[PDB]
């Protein structure tokens, strides 16, 4: 029986994160996605001088910000710079819980 | 209902019928390997969205691994 | 207060109790010299006799011998060598012959035909006869005072009781109450008190939501037997519960947790209007009982 | 469940019915029992692991406690779950009275 | 009855009431429990007598029998008599559930 991940959902945060290699979400919801099938999901935004990171559950049969999920059975949420316009965008997802707490560049 | 193979039923031919999930666990010690099979009812599977007792429970020195499946009999691994 | 008046028959609760009689007998080991067993039965038709020992060997090869004396012509239903005064097996020997109502003369009856008996039983009238099978070492001298739990008669003289019917079975949830104050005369601790639940018709089972406030002055041990009656049971009760395996597999049995209910029939009623139990059906009191006859009514 | 047929035919250290006899008058110093003279009261004995026959939740808790932590020597407790009952034959003054007593055996035992 | 208000107000060596608090994720790894972050579960600790709080007759039988003969090491247990339940809160997605989770939290001991 696949049973629902835990991982962390607090949706968008700001974020002092960057120019590091790990880093963590200092997410304080950890959460049982609402359906089995979902996965955890990192996205790290940095818009001019703000960064910004978000958690969140979610189906990697779906595309997040308009990008397929390529590592929706890694263990750990490695991050993977994606190309968006003026702005520095990246994201991972994984298949651990509380896998998207620990963020590795 | 769901048919689980339960190693303690010896007066039912080692099944009982339940109205949550099929429970099987294997410990590893180093001196005898430990097969638990049970029934879990749906009131004792909390949180129900993802019991606990099922959930992965393999901590430092037990190799312990617990699976849960709503099959008859599908307990049997 | 309903606690005073009493109940006729329209009643669902009826109180009995349940004992097992012997006027007199003896107990010998005459196996070292077949076990001869008298039964005397007297006045208060069929009876029931059961054959068991403690089950050493767990078979029995000794044929044994039965003097069933009756003033009375009795069918003797023997339940997994019969002097009688007819006997039915559900390698008998039927004997139809003038046994003396006398037990001295009785005794000795057994003693011309026989060595020596091995028990001896004066019943007064039970229709549930539990003899023995076995031989004890340790010991033929009628007694008036004696006993022996392998020879023992089984009657259930019906109780009088106080209490009242508050309403009828227009509803969801059929709630008794039910409250006793002594199981036994004699008084040790915690003994034992069959509630029956069974349906009024005793014909087609019966889907039921049964609650039982089941409380006693003297500590006892509740025993619910439900038969043909399937649903929630909800026994709330100061003192403990047994359930008997049928009543777990027909019932969902809701448990108490030993509540200090309070005494009397106001007090009782309110307790379980204040509880989640409304419409209460019926409250009794039997002062004195350790079986209860429930019957439900749809 | 842990009762009598399981945990007699299984060598089982944990927590399982264990068979007991007792002496009324040897073991109690019970004169007042005429008959029987003894009977197999049987008793709940070994150690509680996790999810061993959990009567509530919070014996899992515990049991699931007492794994990570041992030492606290906080856990559940090998206890009767279904008792039966012993007839008895006791004498009232010179009257014999036939008396079942209930809860007097284990049959089966539960981790709280 | 060996409850909260005499086992932690009066020292008992017998069988009472312990204090314990249990933290969901120290001590049980309970990732997935929001609020709280843990509870006072307590315990139930110490040897049972005879006639302390017996729970049935056979308790009574093997409390009165483990006194006459200690080294038989078959004496009940201290164990929760009365629990009561515990109100957690979880994340369901973006769903705060708040669940009583009973029998969490003892609050009385008897000797079974």
């Amino acid at each position: 029986v696949k049973f629902p991940q835990l991982c962390k959902f607090c949706d968008v945060r700001f974020s002092t994160c960057d120019n590091q290699k790990s880093c963590m979400s200092n997410c304080s919801i950890t959460s049982i996605c609402e359906k089995p099938q979902e996965v955890c999901v990192a996205v790290w935004r940095k818009n001019d001088e703000n960064i910004t990171l978000e958690t969140v559950c979610h189906d990697p049969k779906l595309p997040y910000h308009d990008f397929i999920l390529e590592d929706a059975a890694s263990p750990k949420c490695i991050m993977k710079e994606k190309k968006k316009p003026g702005e520095t965008f990246f994201m991972c997802s994984c298949s651990s819980d509380e896998c998207n707490d620990n963020i590795i560049f | 209902a769901l048919q689980c193979f339960c190693h303690l039923c010896t007066k039912d031919n080692f099944t009982c019928v339940t109205d949550g999930l099929c429970f099987v666990s294997v410990t590893e010690t180093t001196d005898k390997v430990i097969h638990n099979s049970m029934c879990i009812a749906e009131i004792d599977l909390i949180p129900r969205d993802r019991p606990f007792v099922c959930a992965p429970s393999s901590k430092t020195g037990s190799v312990t691994t617990t699976y849960c499946c709503n099959q008859d009999h599908c307990n049997k691994i | 207060p309903c606690e005073l008046l009493p109940v006729g028959v329209g009643h669902p609760v009826q109180a009995m109790l349940k004992s097992f009689t012997a006027l007199s007998g003896c107990a010998s080991r005459g196996t070292t010299s077949q076990e001869v067993h008298i039964i005397n039965l007297r006045k208060g038709a069929e009876v029931a006799l059961h054959l068991r020992p403690i089950q050493s060997l767990h078979v029995h090869q000794k044929p044994l011998v039965f003097i069933l004396n009756s003033p009375q012509p009795i069918l003797w239903k023997v339940r997994t060598i019969f002097h009688v005064v007819e006997v039915h097996f559900e390698s008998g020997e039927v004997k139809v012959e003038t046994l003396p109502h006398g037990n001295e003369h009785l005794l000795n009856w057994a003693h011309h035909r026989y060595t020596a008996v091995t028990s001896f039983s004066e019943l007064r009238m039970a229709h549930d006869i539990y003899i023995k099978v076995g031989e004890d070492p340790v010991f033929c001298k009628i007694d008036n005072k004696f006993l022996s739990l392998n020879y023992l008669a089984s009657y259930i003289e019906p109780q009088p009781s106080t209490g009242c019917v508050l309403s009828g079975p227009d509803h969801e949830q059929e709630v008794h109450i039910i409250e006793l104050q002594a199981p036994n005369s004699s008084s040790a601790f915690q003994v034992d008190v069959i509630v029956d639940l069974r349906p009024l018709d005793g014909d087609i089972p019966l889907h039921r939501d049964v609650v039982l406030l089941l409380k006693g002055e003297k500590s006892v041990n509740w025993v619910i037997k439900a038969h043909k009656v399937m649903g929630k049971l909800e026994i709330m009760t100061s003192d403990t519960v047994s359930l008997s395996e049928d009543t777990e597999r027909l019932m969902q049995v809701s448990k108490t947790v030993k509540q200090k209910l309070p005494a009397g029939s106001q007090a009782l009623i309110q307790w379980a209007e204040e509880n989640g139990f409304n419409p209460v059906t019926s409250y009794t009191n039997t002062p004195v009982a350790n079986h209860f006859n429930l019957r439900l009514r749809e | 469940a842990l009762d009598t047929n399981y945990c007699f035919r299984n060598l089982e250290e944990n927590c399982c019915v264990r068979p007991l006899y007792i002496d009324f008058e040897q073991d109690l110093g019970w004169k007042w029992v005429h008959e029987p003279k003894g009977y197999y009261a049987n008793f709940c004995s070994g150690p509680c692991p996790y999810l061993r026959s959990a009567d509530t939740t919070h014996s899992t808790v515990l049991g699931l406690y007492n794994t990570l932590n041992p030492e606290a020597s906080a856990s559940p407790c090998c206890v009767p779950q279904d008792l039966e009952p012993l007839t008895i034959l006791a004498y009232v003054g010179e009257t014999p009275k036939v008396e079942q007593l209930s809860n007097m055996v284990v049959k089966s035992c539960k981790c709280s």
